[PDB]
C-alpha cells in the first residue's frame, strides 16, 4: 500500500511471528483509527507516553508493521515542528521518546539524506 | 571440543552475564562451550577451563566475530561500570550509576546505539539481575529508561530465560546423586 511497507517486508523480521496479548491487541487498535481520523498530531502526547516505557508501540521486541504505519505519518510532522521550535532542547526533553524511535526505525528502513533527522546526542 | 564454563549456584553474586555471553555463542555456533554447574559456597562465581579472573573478556574476546560491533575502548568502559558498580547492594552508591545509565539512554535503544545489542548492553543486564536490589528500583520505574531497556532484553529468550536454564540444570544436579 505504500514504499516503507515494501522494505519493511523486504526484512527479515517481517518474519514474524507474534502474537499478541488481549492488550496488545486493543493498543495497535487505537493507533490504526488515530491514523483513520487523520489525528496523528493532536496525539503526539500519547504517543511519547507510550513510548516512555515500552522501546516500541505495542511492547514487541522488534518492530511491528504499527511501529511503521505510525513511523510513515511521524517523521514528517516532527522534523516540522523541529524547525519551528524556538527553544528546541525543550522540543527534544518534551518528547526524546519519539525522538529515540525515530532514530531507531529511519536507519531500520534506510531513509536517505533527506528525509531523515538532525539527532544530535 | 568446547570449553567448559562452569559457573556456581550458591554464589552471592551469579555470573549471569557469563552464562547470557554463553548461550549467545552456543546460539550462534553451537558446541563451542560446555555449560557446567555447580552447588558449593568455597567456589568461584564463574570459570572459563582454567580462568578464574575476567572470565567475561576472555568469552567476548575469544569470539570476535559474534562480539564485533561497538567501538572496543567504549565496550571497555562499560563493562567496568557493569562489573564493579551495578553489583554492589548499596542504594545511595547504586542510583548515581543508574542515572549515568539512563542519561546513556535517552535517545537510545541499545547502550552503545546501533541497530542491536553489543558485549554492553550484554555485561549490564547481567549485572542488574545478579543484583537483586534492582528489582524493585525497576518494576517500578525510578528511571524509566533503564525500565524500558531492561524491559526489552527481558523479551529475548536467551536473556530472559537465562535464569530457568540455571534452575533447572541445579535441578538436575540433585538428581544425578541424590
Amino acid at each position: 500500500m505504500s514504499d516503507l511497507v515494501t522494505k519493511f517486508e523486504s526484512l527479515i523480521i517481517s518474519k514474524y511471528p507474534v502474537s499478541f496479548t488481549k492488550e496488545q491487541s486493543a493498543q495497535a487498535a487505537q493507533w490504526e483509527s488515530v491514523l483513520k481520523s487523520g489525528q496523528i498530531q493532536p496525539h503526539l502526547d500519547q504517543l511519547n507516553l507510550v513510548l516512555r516505557d515500552n522501546t516500541f508501540i505495542v511492547s514487541t521486541l522488534y518492530p511491528t508493521s504499527t511501529d511503521v504505519h505510525v513511523f510513515e505519518v511521524a517523521l514528517p510532522l516532527i522534523k516540522d515542528l523541529v524547525a519551528s521550535s524556538k527553544d528546541v532542547k525543550s522540543t527534544y526533553t518534551t518528547y526524546r521518546h519519539i525522538l529515540r524511535w525515530i532514530d531507531y526505525m529511519q536507519n531500520l528502513l534506510e531513509v536517505s539524506s533527506t528525509d531523515k533527522l538532525e539527532i544530535n546526542h | 571440543m568446547p570449553s567448559t564454563l562452569t559457573i556456581n549456584g550458591k554464589a552471592p553474586i551469579v555470573a549471569y552475564a557469563e552464562l547470557i555471553a554463553a548461550r549467545i555463542v552456543n546460539a550462534l555456533a553451537p558446541n563451542s562451550i560446555a555449560i557446567k554447574l555447580v552447588d558449593d559456597k568455597k567456589a568461584p562465581a564463574a570459570k572459563l577451563d582454567d580462568a578464574t579472573e575476567d572470565v567475561f573478556n576472555k568469552i567476548t574476546s575469544k569470539f570476535a566475530a559474534i562480539f564485533d560491533n561497538g567501538d572496543k575502548e567504549q565496550v571497555a568502559k562499560w563493562v567496568n561500570l557493569a562489573q564493579k558498580e551495578l553489583v554492589i547492594k548499596n542504594f545511595a552508591k547504586l542510583s548515581q550509576s543508574l542515572e549515568t545509565l539512563d542519561s546513556q539512554l535517552n535517545l537510545r535503544t541499545f547502550i552503545l546505539g546501533g541497530l542491536k545489542y553489543s558485549a554492553a548492553d550484554v555485561a549490564c543486564w547481567g549485572a542488574l539481575r545478579s543484583n537483586g536490589m534492582c528489582g524493585s528500583i525497576i518494576k517500578n520505574k525510578v528511571d524509566v529508561n533503564v525500565s524500558r531497556w531492561y524491559t526489552l532484553l527481558e523479551m529475548d529468550p536467551i536473556f530472559g530465560e537465562a535464569h530457568d536454564f540455571l534452575s533447572k540444570s541445579l535441578l538436575e544436579l540433585k538428581k544425578s546423586a541424590n
